[PDB]
């Protein structure tokens, strides 16, 4: 099988930039070639095929060239709506084979997270457990941390963190920690904090409630 | 207009067998070849197979013997048949457009993908909990305990898209997925305003609508 070598494996680059991604085929591929853009949650759309045919509908600023077994993708000036991971893929032979990406991250300016805490439910507590959700909503970079206070005592071992794709117009992320309890540990307690820090903010801010 | 849809059973046991269907408009498949592709969950794409305008198919060699690929002309449709799916075959598949009978004919559109899950667990539809409440506020929703993936969230049926942030399902050590959607909204609106996550988890036919109030 034809193998796809495709670098770099992530890119961080500034709206207005230049970027270069690149795909060396093992064997002649001759020019078949294309390029695709996955954006997250998304089906892979066509950018490029036959190396630098720029498909109908595709902005000017994709272009795809050849330097031999070597093939680009250039994106001339970056649009915040760019992050996606691309792929090169042939289709000289079978099998047909792809390269294995390239995650493209759009770069921009320190943005601080705004922080919400919400308690448990009383439908959920009446379920037998007690999930206390912690928001950081809208900053940059993904980089933070989050660490739950429970009676002024850390916790360890009981949350969990998920992060949503960049904004496609203020290119943020948002962070979700849930903290899960038992219905009989969380009635132990009273005050719940998530403490929260991220570059973008001078100092740790804390947000929390007390149970009731 | 040109489209490509997936559709089938989207949780398959072990050792038994996946079918996808592909349904495509705006051509003929007497006129133009399709192609099936994955991806396992943050991987690269993987191509499986093509059938073409003329009937004849090609497959990857290591999976072949585990492939069949039937063409309904009259229906739109291609049926793509995986045999003794493992664990590892969990991933989102995809048909994709190329036209005539040969490889050299670059693959165009793509469908929207379907995501298969290959496991000995059952169905179980989510529970929805409410996430209650400067000038803004947030709120969302819990959606827990479900299996299999997706489930998909919308805020007011629709109407409430700007602020909303869905989160990736987090897989639970017992096997179940958990998501919370998020909004922001001004805090005038808490008292006055109807806020109701509308959940839909198709593996299962639930659909539920929780609304969410200020406490
Ligand atoms: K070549
Ligand atoms: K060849
Ligand atoms: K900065
Ligand atoms: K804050
Ligand atoms: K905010
Ligand atoms: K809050
Ligand atoms: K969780
Ligand atoms: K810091
Ligand atoms: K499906
Ligand atoms: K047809």
């Amino acid at each position: 099988d034809i193998q796809m070598t495709q670098s770099p494996s992530s890119l961080s680059a500034s709206v207005g930039d230049r970027v270069t991604i690149t795909c060396r085929a093992s064997q002649e591929i001759s020019g078949y070639l294309t390029w695709l853009q996955q954006k997250p949650g998304k089906a892979p759309k066509l950018l490029i095929y036959a190396a630098s045919t720029l498909d109908s509908g595709v902005p000017k600023r994709f272009s795809g060239s050849r330097s031999g077994t070597d093939f680009t993708l250039t994106i001339s000036s970056l649009q915040p709506e760019d992050f996606a991971t691309y792929y090169c893929l042939q289709y000289t032979n079978y099998p047909l084979t792809f390269g294995q990406g390239t995650k493209l991250e759009i770069k921009r300016t320190v943005a601080a997270p705004s922080v919400f805490i919400f308690p448990p439910s009383d439908e959920q507590l009446k379920s037998g457990t007690a999930s206390v959700v912690c928001l950081l909503n809208n900053f940059y970079p993904r980089e933070a941390k989050v660490q739950w206070k429970v009676d002024n005592a850390l916790q360890s071992g009981n949350s969990q963190e998920s992060v949503t794709e960049q904004d496609s117009k203020d290119s943020t992320y948002s962070l979700s920690s849930t903290l899960t309890l038992s219905k009989a540990d969380y009635e132990k307690h009273k005050v719940y904090a998530c403490e929260v820090t991220h570059q973008g903010l001078s100092s740790p801010v804390t947000k929390s409630f007390n149970r009731g | 207009q040109v489209t490509l849809k997936e559709s089938g059973p989207v949780l398959v046991k072990p050792t038994e067998t996946l079918t996808l269907t592909c349904t495509v408009s705006g051509f003929s498949l007497t006129s133009y070849g399709v192609h099936w592709i994955r991806q396992p969950p943050g991987k690269a794409l993987e191509w499986l197979a093509v059938i073409w305008a003329g009937g004849s198919i090609s497959y990857s060699t290591s999976l072949m013997s585990r492939l069949t690929i039937s063409k309904d002309t009259s229906k739109s449709q291609v049926v793509l048949t995986m045999t003794n799916m493992d664990p590892v075959d969990t991933a989102t598949y995809y048909c994709a457009r190329a036209y005539g009978d040969y490889v050299h004919y670059a693959m165009d559109y793509w469908g929207q993908g379907t995501l298969v899950t290959v496991s000995s667990a059952s169905t179980k539809g989510p529970s929805v909990f409410p996430l209650a409440p400067g000038g803004t506020a947030a709120l969302g929703c819990l959606v827990k305990d479900y299996f299999p993936e997706p489930v998909t969230v919308s805020w007011n049926s629709g109407a409430l898209t700007s602020g909303v942030h869905t989160f990736p399902a987090v897989l639970q050590s017992s096997g179940l997925y958990s998501l919370s959607s998020v909004v922001t909204v001004p805090s005038s609106s808490l008292g006055t305003q109807t806020y109701i996550c509308n959940v839909n988890h198709k593996p299962s036919n639930t659909k539920v609508d929780k609304k969410v109030e200020p406490k």
